[PDB]
C-alpha cells in the first residue's frame, strides 16, 4: 500500500504479526512463530546493467 | 405553507414547512405590521425528552427508526461499525441523531418531507464559475492556521487483554482550494499528535472511526467564506462551485454548506456560505439535564 | 460576517442600511474575542 | 483544579511502607500515565474500625475501581475488585445458583451449599470439616486416613 | 454520548450465559426502560483475582447499585 | 422587546434615539436564534 | 467601558464614530445586566 | 409491507424470528426451531405467457 522499496530485502522477525485490522472478539489471540519466506525486490538500475 | 420563487412568472418550489409564532407589532412611528414564522417539519424532533435501549445494530439502523416513527422518510448511508448496545438516556431526538452522526462524519441535510445522513459531497463536478470583478457583489474569506494537526490518536482500555488500546486517524481526501496544504499550516503551532482518551470499554473501529472524523473536521474548515450575488434559482447546497479572481491562495473549488435567499421590495439576492465551523455539536448547545432534576 | 445566519434582516421597503450593518460585525467581534484564552 | 467525571479504573503498584501510617495503597491509573507509579489511595472495605474489620488486600497487577472525593484528582478511593476473562473467577455461574464461599490464593475455601445445606473447610492437602443435612452428622476427614 | 448523573437504581434479570466469557450479569435500569431486558454489567467485589475471590451473586428480582464509567450509559 | 429588562437607558436631555433602538433589537434577534437546533 | 478589550476597534482613515461608540455600550449594559439575580 | 417480490420464493430458514415488535417482560423466550410453508410469488410476464 505505498511502502519501503527495501522491505521485501529482508525476512520478517517472528513474533511480529499478533493484530487483526478489524479486531474481533471470538479471536482470543494470533501467533507468528516463525519468520517469512520468499520475497524479492524490484530491480535498479545497476543490477539491471 | 409553501414558498416559491423565479424569474419572469417560471416559479420553483424553495420552501414548505409549518406557521410556528404568530406575532403584532406597532413602532414609535406609528407603522404596523404582522410577521410570520415558519419552520421545516424536522421541528417535530425537538420537542421532548426519551429514553431507548438498542441491541446488537448500528448507527444507521437507529437512526433510520427514530426517524420513521415521526412519519418522515428517511434516507441514512449505512455504517460498518455494529455495537453491543446503544442507550438514548433522557435527550431528544434531534440531539441523538446529531451526535451520533458527527462521531461517524456525516452531515445531516433535511428538506421535504425527508431526511438524508450521507458523508459531504467533495468528488463531483462544479456547477457555476464565480469570479471577483465579473458576477460578485460582496465577499469575504478567511484562514486560520490554529485549527490544523498533523496527526490524532485516540486511546482506550481493554480489560480481556489488560492494556491500552489505540487508534490513529488517516489522512482524507477532500477538495483542492489554495495553494496551501493543511499539513504546512499545521507547523505553526507544530503540536506532534491530538490525543483523545476515554476509560471504558471502547473497541478498535470505533476508535479508528472517532479519530477519522476529527481529522476530516479539521481539514474541512481550512477556508470558510461569504458571498453575495444576485438572484439565483438553481442554488443548492452540498454542491460544488469554482471560486477564481482572487488570488493564488485562495482559487479553486469550494463546498457548499448554506443558502440564504431574500426579498424585499422587489429586490432578489442570495447569499452563498462556503466551508464548516470547525467545533463540535456536543461544544455548543447543553444537550444534559441538570443535578438533581433542577429540584 | 462568515456566516449566513448572523446577517441582518431587512424589513422596510421605503428607503442607513450601511450603518445597522457596520454596528453588529463590530459588536460580534468584541464579544466572540472575549472568549479566547 | 481541573476536575474529573464518573469512576476510572486503577492498576495496584505497592502494599506496604506507607509515608503516613494510614493504611493506603498505591495505584496508578492507566489513562493518566501508565508510565509513572501513581499516588496512594484510601480503601473502602466491609468492616473496619478500632482494631476491627474486614482484612483483604489486593496483589501488584490487580484491577480496581477508583471514586474520587468533591471530583478531586488527588483523592482517590478504592471501591473494591473486579474480575475478568483473564483473571477468572472461582466457580462458574449457573441458573440454580446454589453454592457460595470465600476462595483464596492456596486453594483453601470456606463454602456454602444451598441445595443439600451443606457447610464445609477444606485445605488443598485433603483435610476437610463437613456439616451436612444430608449426612445428618458432622464428619472430620485427615489427610492420612483418620476419620 | 448524552451523560448520566450520579447513581442509578438496577434489576437483575439473568445470572449466566454471558456472550463473552466476562462474568457479567444482566441489568435494567427501571427509569430509562421497565419492559427491556438490559445490558451486561460488571460487578465489583470485596476480593477478586486469578481463581480467588469472594463468590455470591443475586438472585434475578434483586435491587442493586449502579455507578458509571467516565459518566457513560 | 417581549421584555422590559432589555430596553434602552436614555441618559441625555438636549435632544437619533430611533437608530439606537433599532440597532439594538437587531442584535439581541442574531444573538437569541444563533441559541436553537 | 471599565475594560480595553471591550473597544470598538477603527479600520478606515477618511472620516460617526461616536454613535458606533454609544450603540456599544448600550447592548453591553443591556447584556451584562441580564446575568444578575 | 413494501418488501422484495422475491422474499416469497424460498423458505425461511430455523431460528429467524425470536423477536416481539413491541417487547414484553413477561415473555422470556421465542423459538422456531422448523422452517416456514405455504408461500408464492405473484405472476412475472414469462410465466403468464
Amino acid at each position: 500500500a505505498g511502502n519501503d522499496p527495501n522491505h521485501l530485502g529482508s525476512p520478517l522477525a517472528g513474533g511480529t504479526i499478533s493484530k487483526l485490522a478489524v479486531p474481533q472478539p471470538e479471536v482470543k489471540k494470533i501467533a507468528q512463530p516463525y519468520t517469512s519466506f520468499g520475497g524479492r525486490v524490484k530491480e535498479q538500475p545497476e543490477n539491471f546493467y | 405553507v409553501e414558498i416559491a420563487a423565479g424569474y419572469d412568472g417560471s416559479d420553483q418550489k424553495i420552501f414548505q414547512g409549518l406557521i410556528v409564532k404568530h406575532a403584532l407589532k406597532v413602532t414609535a412611528n406609528g407603522d404596523s405590521m404582522l410577521m410570520l414564522d415558519c419552520r421545516g417539519l424536522a421541528t417535530k424532533l425537538t420537542v421532548g425528552r426519551h429514553n431507548r435501549y438498542f441491541v446488537d445494530t448500528k448507527d444507521s439502523d437507529a437512526i433510520a427508526e427514530i426517524i420513521a416513527q415521526h412519519s418522515l422518510s428517511a434516507d441514512v448511508a449505512a455504517t460498518q461499525v455494529q455495537h453491543p448496545e446503544i442507550v438514548q438516556y433522557y435527550a431528544t431526538d434531534w440531539d441523538f441523531i446529531l451526535s451520533r452522526a458527527e462521531m461517524n462524519g456525516q452531515i445531516v441535510v433535511a428538506q421535504d418531507e425527508k431526511i438524508k445522513v450521507k458523508a459531504p459531497n467533495t468528488s463531483g463536478a462544479p456547477q457555476i464559475t464565480l469570479t471577483y470583478g465579473v458576477n460578485l457583489l460582496e465577499l469575504e474569506a478567511a484562514m486560520d492556521a490554529r485549527h490544523q494537526y498533523q496527526a490524532v490518536k485516540a486511546t482506550s482500555w481493554n480489560y480481556a487483554d489488560q492494556a491500552l488500546v489505540e487508534a490513529e486517524a488517516s489522512e482524507p481526501t477532500v477538495n483542492n482550494q489554495g495553494n496551501l496544504s493543511g499539513r504546512q499550516l499545521a507547523q505553526v503551532i507544530d503540536l506532534s499528535a491530538l490525543e483523545l482518551r476515554h476509560s471504558g470499554l471502547v473497541a478498535e473501529p470505533e476508535l479508528k472511526a472517532w479519530a477519522d472524523a476529527q481529522l476530516l473536521k479539521s481539514r474541512l474548515a481550512k477556508i470558510q467564506g461569504r458571498v453575495k450575488t444576485k438572484g439565483y434559482p438553481d442554488a443548492k447546497v452540498d454542491v460544488l462551485i469554482q471560486l477564481a479572481g482572487v488570488g493564488d491562495r485562495f482559487n479553486g473549488l469550494a463546498y457548499v454548506s448554506g443558502i440564504r435567499h431574500e426579498i424585499v421590495g422587489g429586490a432578489w439576492d442570495t447569499h452563498i456560505q462556503m466551508g464548516l465551523p470547525p467545533q463540535w455539536f456536543y461544544q455548543e448547545v447543553d444537550i444534559i439535564d441538570k443535578p438533581a432534576a433542577g429540584l | 460576517p462568515l456566516e449566513i445566519r448572523e446577517l441582518v434582516i431587512k424589513a422596510s421597503v421605503n428607503e442607513q442600511s450601511a450603518i445597522i450593518a457596520a454596528c453588529v460585525e463590530q459588536v460580534l467581534a468584541i464579544l466572540q474575542e472575549k472568549s479566547e484564552r | 483544579l481541573p476536575g474529573v467525571n464518573g469512576l476510572q479504573i486503577g492498576v495496584v503498584v505497592q502494599l506496604q511502607d506507607d509515608p503516613n501510617g494510614e493504611d493506603r495503597i498505591l495505584v496508578k491509573v492507566p489513562i493518566i500515565d501508565a508510565q509513572a507509579e501513581g499516588i496512594w489511595a484510601r480503601i473502602a472495605t466491609l468492616d473496619a474500625g478500632n482494631n476491627r474489620g474486614s482484612f483483604f488486600r489486593p496483589e501488584v497487577g490487580d484491577e480496581v475501581i477508583l471514586g474520587f472525593l468533591n471530583d478531586d484528582p488527588r483523592d482517590p478511593v478504592v471501591l473494591g475488585m473486579l474480575n475478568s476473562s483473564a483473571k477468572p473467577a472461582p466457580l462458574r455461574a449457573t441458573a440454580e445458583n446454589h453454592r457460595k464461599g470465600f476462595f483464596t490464593r492456596s486453594q483453601m475455601q470456606l463454602t456454602f451449599d444451598d441445595d443439600k445445606k451443606i457447610i464445609t473447610l477444606q485445605t488443598p492437602g485433603g483435610n476437610k470439616v463437613t456439616i451436612s443435612d444430608e449426612d445428618k452428622g458432622i464428619t472430620l476427614t485427615d489427610q492420612n486416613g483418620n476419620t
